[PDB]
RNA sequence: CGCGGUAAUUCCAGCUCCAAUAGCGUAUAUUUAAGUUGUUGCAGUUAAAAAGCUCGUAGUUGGACCUUGGGCCGG
RNA sequence: GGGGCUCGAAGACGAUCAGAUACCGUCCUAGUCUCAACCAUAAACGAUGCCGACCAGGGAUCGGCGGAUGUUGCUUAUAGGACUCCGCCGGCACCUUAUGAGAAAUCAAAGUCUUUGGGUUCCGGGGGGAGUAUGGUCGCAAGGCUGAAACUUAAAGGAAUUGA
RNA sequence: AAAAGACUUCA
């Protein structure tokens, strides 16, 4: 079943939220991925890429495994789930849960004329993770995603069609490389536009406005 | 070495007191009984554990509170201090007797004082 | 050196302060810098105090943030004087994407990237607004 | 509070005039000054500079006046002295 | 923000600070909004207020509380 | 800086009494030499290498204070916390006074954070007593956007805790006159209050 | 650390360019001159005669006997062992024949595992080495 | 600057080595 | 390596100071890196302090103690004296 | 990089499959990748890497006042 | 040359050691010391170029200066000076956070280089070979300085982390 | 504290 617990899960179980925008403005920690499945069922997983992790421990080796997930509809939506437990099957059902949790929205914007439809990034936008610089770049439309397989399928989640993509630092790294590449998406929101500059007038909380409810 | 309270014997003990406090006594013996009323233990060993554990802590409690057993008495003498305010305990006598700094502000504020 | 660069470098690390300003000494084509913000309204209002009697010269900013977003996201130097890196109205380098401008002296005077390329003239950049 | 600059920038405390260099200063001057010294010997009273390097003697009393020191001058037994010059 | 062909377009205008100057991402959950409300007397007049937000960076720089003194003034 | 508009309540205006229980208290006896960038408050360097606070100052904070408090609807979603034993006094009978919940002595981490967990807190306003003390309490308030008012003597931190309220948190009658007053300011407008003291 | 940035200052940037191409294979390979010190002189394909087939070992935890063959370069003085690939084949070179040998696709130097074998045969007999190992092709008498 | 006793150890072979030809025994 | 704000061990503007040499096995030490120890110690004992001053003139007498700074070479120390290692953040002590 | 020490998806044949397709392998040179040549576009605390130090040239680089600033109309 | 007290490569002795040529013990020459001369190298280090501006709080201490009808001083009285102070130039550095950099350890610089271009200079540009070979240069000598390639080979190396 | 040295391949 559902059933939420807590009074964030009440919030949007109970049909008192009818997007996830409103979720994202008012900064509100989701730990349970329940919530997010209500408002989005439109949620479609991946499993990237498992990994194997070894140890040598106090009585007898105990392996791990990384697993990487990643689930998102295809417009503006990644979400990233890395999780490590000894059995294959157990960190992938993790790294679904803990995606739907760090599901943080993207910008697709316009590079120089307003074109029409939003299908590229807005601005110049680079992520870091250990030593690796991944770097969205300005493409012209049609030129479909400029990237190696793994850094094509983070950007379908995100729903941009076209740019051209570079990368410096250890490729090589499978681990570090898939976690690269989600932080220039969501750092989208970190760029200065005049037309992101307009001020808005502040919505209120809904800790305030269904105070009664909870 | 061996005598040392283990973790379900610490659990079982505080609960068993703090609901049956009234019937309860520093009494081994009768203890013994209550612990027969109150649960099913399967062997003779583990109730006199319990019995026995129970009855010491009972007499620390007549002697000042434990740190994780609270009585209905207990928990009425503490409430009784907690009604207490006036101030809390400040009064000074009337007028504050201030030390430079807050007079120059207490002046233009309107405020004649005591200083000191 | 020339300052120049140092007041674009001064500038996004004291945003990131949230300082409602630094204020500094202040040169010929570090006047200039300070203009083509107030045009670009990254400033409403700039100031240069004491230029008049003084060793030196210079201006406490009033300066755009304290707000909600900042103004300027980014300013960085793109070299100063006394090198050999140009441009030309045809060659146009770019940072941002044309939600910013570049920063170019060109014959006339300083001017902004639009105002440059539609007169035909090329220039040197001074640096790179976001 | 938040304060890089005052408040009232304009008027700062003597004491943060007191931080900055001389070169540095909002408004530059002397920190230096010009006294009138006194001395009961001469009826009349001399300008004299505050850091007085030289071991100035009053023009007509053989007095003394002051004894130089690394700052501002160190005045040597009972005189008497103003701030003011023209 | 306009199109081309007219649409208002972009949708979800994030939240953006004051104390702090910079954008609220949706990955700060550490940011707070503040609500102090316009008063009478004898009265807390809900429907009016100062609507104020604190990044999570400034809550660990420091500033956090200087940044906010200087606007928490009613009206300016 | 300062904040001036609205209309004051009633008793949310300074009295000759109001500020006699708070410098009897010694609310206003700053620390030694040390002192952050954030205080104004001090005016003049007092005698013997400590520094007293202009109460005028702590004044307007203290009133303004009050009025983000009550600004919330339902009055009991603000906790109050203090490990503290000085400040325990205080916390409970704040706690009585208005809506607030108490959360007396350890705080436990895994309150404010930890939301599957059963201790799970969402509070609108967090009132500590300590800062300094209660800094790991500070850090969960912070990722669980929960704002964290203080009252904060200068050594205490007033870095990252929004609202500060110069203060005596060393001890003594402080910490419990500038509940009693806070809780006073914050009925006077739409609670049980009556008027007088 | 930054580099100068400077009108006249271009020269300094210029001359320490060239100098660190030579730690660069592909540029060390022309500027040395080690191209011709490697036994081919440049050529995609040199030609020997075959001295001997030597049986050379493989080295350390692969044991095995490869079986190469010593050709000596008709244009060179230059000995060298050319590995012959394939079942057979030790058979079908022979000593006293042409081998057309041509390298690893290490671009010189010893291939690792069979030391000091520069090249491998691409041929022997003028057939391909290919169609006489599948039995598409045979080898002319004489 | 200098490293280490790798540099140390071949020192002391430069020169001998290049009377160790005059000398051969 | 480096996890250290005090440089290679006690050098601030200085980088030689002025040798002692330990008193266990006279290896030099400039000064700051030496570890100097105060042993201001009765010659009597515990026990001995009784019975010289029943058996001697004077009440007590002041007894004329013996003060040694002891010089060790890092290692001597180790073995017996003040190292004995520490956990991390009481290391900037 | 590795495999083959007798149930080798890495060999050798067959089968089947993949995949360019009148074209495909292989070698050498060369460009890209390689920001491994750093103009665009590098690194030097600890990974390759600040000259022991200072003076100091050829060489590069180098502050400000500087007939400039302002005002009006026309289109 | 003076000078050789002390200590002390090599050697020579005792244990230990299959060997022990060493640690360790004992003898002790050059030398250590000084002067006029050579020499040119060091983990000659902050393993961190020089210079300039900026970005962050706080307390010491070193130096000078300024302000106190402060203290001690008693200087005839004072000024000074030592002490306590606050302000301050320029320091050696620490402390705590680090906005930010970094691979991390860490770091108010290793920040202000992906926000990629402040001025100038030097150096590196896989590991070994090899810092040698060779030539030039220099040195009294030792030997230094300058400084390759053949050929080999897939990692050398760093920081942190987990085992043993 | 001085009596403590060696130790095959795939690995």
């Amino acid at each position: 079943k559902w059933v939420p617990v807590t009074k964030l899960g009440r919030l949007v179980k109970e049909g008192r939220f009818s997007k996830i925008e409103e979720i994202y403005l008012h900064s509100l920690p989701v730990k349970e991925h329940q919530i997010v499945e209500t408002l989005v069922p439109g949620l479609k997983d991946e499993v990237m890429k498992i990994t194997p992790v070894q140890k040598q421990t106090r009585a007898g080796q105990r392996t791990r495994f990384k697993a990487f997930v990643v689930v998102g509809d295809n417009n503006g939506h990644v979400g990233l789930g890395v999780k490590c437990a000894k059995e294959v099957a157990t960190a992938i059902r993790g790294a679904i849960i803990l995606a739907k949790l760090s599901v943080v929205p993207v910008r697709r914007g316009y590079w120089g004329n307003k074109i029409g439809q939003p299908h590229t990034v807005p601005c110049k936008v680079t992520g870091k993770c250990g030593s690796v610089t991944v770097r969205m770049v300005p493409a012209p439309r049609g030129s479909g995603i400029v990237a190696a397989r793994v850094p094509k399928k983070v950007l379908q989640f995100a729903g941009i069609e076209d740019v051209f993509t570079s990368s410096r630092g250890s490729t090589k790294t499978l681990g570090n490389f898939v976690k690269a590449t989600f932080d220039c998406l969501m750092k989208t929101y970190g760029f200065l536009t005049p037309d992101f500059w307009r001020d808005t007038k502040f919505v209120k909380s809904p800790f305030q406005e269904y105070t009664d409810l909870l | 070495m061996g005598r040392v309270r283990t973790k379900t014997v610490k659990k079982t003990s505080r609960q068993v007191i703090e609901k049956y406090y009234s019937r309860m006594t520093l009494d081994f013996h009768t203890n013994k009984k209550v612990l027969e009323e109150v649960s099913i233990l399967p062997s003779k060993r583990l109730r006199n554990k319990v019995a026995g554990f129970t009855t010491h802590l009972m007499r620390r409690i007549q002697r000042g509170p434990v740190r994780g057993i609270s009585l209905k008495l207990q928990e009425e003498e503490r409430e009784r201090r907690m009604d207490f305010v006036p101030e809390k305990s400040a009064l000074e006598v009337e007028e504050i007797r201030v030390d430079k700094e807050t007079m120059e502000m207490l002046a233009a504020l309107g405020m004649a004082d005591l200083p000191g | 050196m020339v300052r120049v660069s140092v007041l674009n470098d001064a500038l996004k690390t004291m945003y990131n302060a949230e300082k409602r300003g630094k204020r500094q000494v202040l040169i010929r084509p570090s006047s200039k810098v300070i203009i083509k913000f107030l045009i670009v309204m990254q400033k409403h209002g700039y100031i240069g105090e004491f230029e008049f009697v003084d060793d030196h010269r210079s201006g406490k900013i009033v300066v755009e943030l304290n707000g909600r977003l900042n103004k300027c996201g980014v300013i960085s130097p793109r070299f100063d004087v006394g090198v050999k890196e140009i441009e030309s109205w045809t060659a146009r380098l770019l940072p941002s994407r044309q939600f910013g401008y570049i920063v170019l002296t060109t014959s006339a005077g300083i001017m902004d990237h639009e105002e440059a390329r539609r007169k035909n003239v090329g220039g040197k950049v001074l640096g790179f607004f976001y | 509070m938040v304060l890089s600059n005052d408040i009232d920038l304009l008027n700062p405390p003597a004491e943060l005039e007191k931080l900055k260099h001389k070169k540095k200063r909002l408004v530059q001057s002397p920190n230096s000054f010009f006294m009138d010294v006194k001395c009961q010997g001469c009826f009349n009273i001399t300008t004299v500079f505050s850091h007085s390097q030289t071991v100035v003697v009053c023009p007509g009393c053989q007095t003394v006046l002051c004894q130089p020191t690394g700052g501002k001058a160190r005045l040597t037994e009972g005189c008497s002295f103003r701030r003011k010059g023209d | 923000m306009q199109n081309e062909e007219g649409q208002m377009v972009d949708l979800y205008v994030p939240r953006k600070c004051s104390a702090t100057n910079r954008i609220i991402t949706a990955k700060d959950h550490a940011s707070v909004q503040i609500n102090i409300g316009h008063v009478d007397e004898n009265g807390l007049y809900d429907g009016r207020f100062t609507t104020f937000a604190l990044s999570g960076f400034i809550r660990a720089q420091g500033d956090a509380d200087s940044a906010l003194d200087r606007l928490w003034q009613k009206r300016k | 800086m300062a904040a001036e508009g609205g209309a004051a309540a009633r008793a949310l205006s300074q009295r000759e009494q109001d500020i006699q229980m708070m410098l009897a208290a010694d609310v206003h006896l700053g620390t030694k030499n040390c002192d952050f960038q954030m205080e104004r408050y001090v005016y003049k360097r007092r005698t013997d290498g400590i520094y007293i606070i202009n109460l005028g100052k702590t004044w307007e904070k203290l009133q303004l204070a009050a009025r983000v408090i009550v600004a919330i609807e339902n009055p009991q979603d603000i906790i109050v916390q203090s490990a503290r034993p000085y400040g325990q006094r205080a916390v409970l009978k704040f706690a009585q006074y208005t809506g607030a919940h108490a959360i007396a002595g350890r705080h436990t981490p895994g309150t404010f954070t930890n939301q599957l967990q059963t201790s799970f807190s969402e509070p609108r306003l967090l009132i500590l007593t300590d800062p300094r003390t209660d800094h790991q309490p500070i850090k969960e308030s912070a990722l669980g956007n929960i704002p964290t008012i203080a009252f904060c003597d200068t050594d205490s931190p007033m870095r990252y805790v929004d609202i500060g309220i110069p203060a005596n948190n060393k001890g003594k009658q402080s910490i419990g006159c500038l509940f009693w007053l806070l809780a006073r300011m914050v009925l006077q407008m739409r609670g049980t209050i009556l008027p007088g003291h | 650390m930054g580099k100068t940035r400077g009108m006249g200052a271009g020269r300094k940037l210029k001359t320490h360019r060239r100098n660190q191409r030579w730690a660069d294979k592909a540029y060390k390979k022309s500027h040395l001159g080690n191209e011709w010190k490697k036994p081919f002189a440049g050529s995609s394909h040199a030609k020997g005669i075959v001295l001997e087939k030597i049986g050379i070992e493989a080295k350390q935890p692969n044991s095995a006997i490869r079986k190469c063959a010593r050709v000596q370069l008709v244009k060179n003085g230059k000995k060298i062992a050319a590995f012959v690939p394939n079942d057979g084949c030790l058979n079908f070179i022979e000593e006293n024949d042409e081998v057309l040998i041509a390298g690893f696709g290490r671009k010189g130097h010893a291939v690792g595992d069979i030391p000091g074998v520069r090249f491998k045969v691409v041929k022997v007999s003028g057939v391909s080495l290919l169609a006489l190992f599948k039995e598409k092709k045979e080898k002319p008498r004489s | 600057m200098r490293a280490k006793w790798k540099k140390k150890r071949m020192r002391r072979l430069k020169r001998k080595r290049r009377k160790m030809r005059q000398r051969s025994k | 390596t480096f996890k250290r704000r005090n440089g290679g061990r006690n050098k601030h503007g200085r980088g030689h100071v002025k040798y002692i040499r330990c008193s266990n096995c006279a290896k030099c030490c400039p000064k700051d890196k030496a570890i100097k120890r105060f042993q201001v110690r009765n010659i009597v004992e515990q026990a001995a302090i009784r019975d010289v001053q029943e058996a001697c003139v004077h009440d007590g007498y002041v007894l004329p103690k013996l003060y040694a700074k002891v010089h060790h070479c890092v290692s001597c120390a180790i073995h017996a004296h003040i190292v004995r290692v520490r956990s991390r953040e009481n290391r900037r002590d």
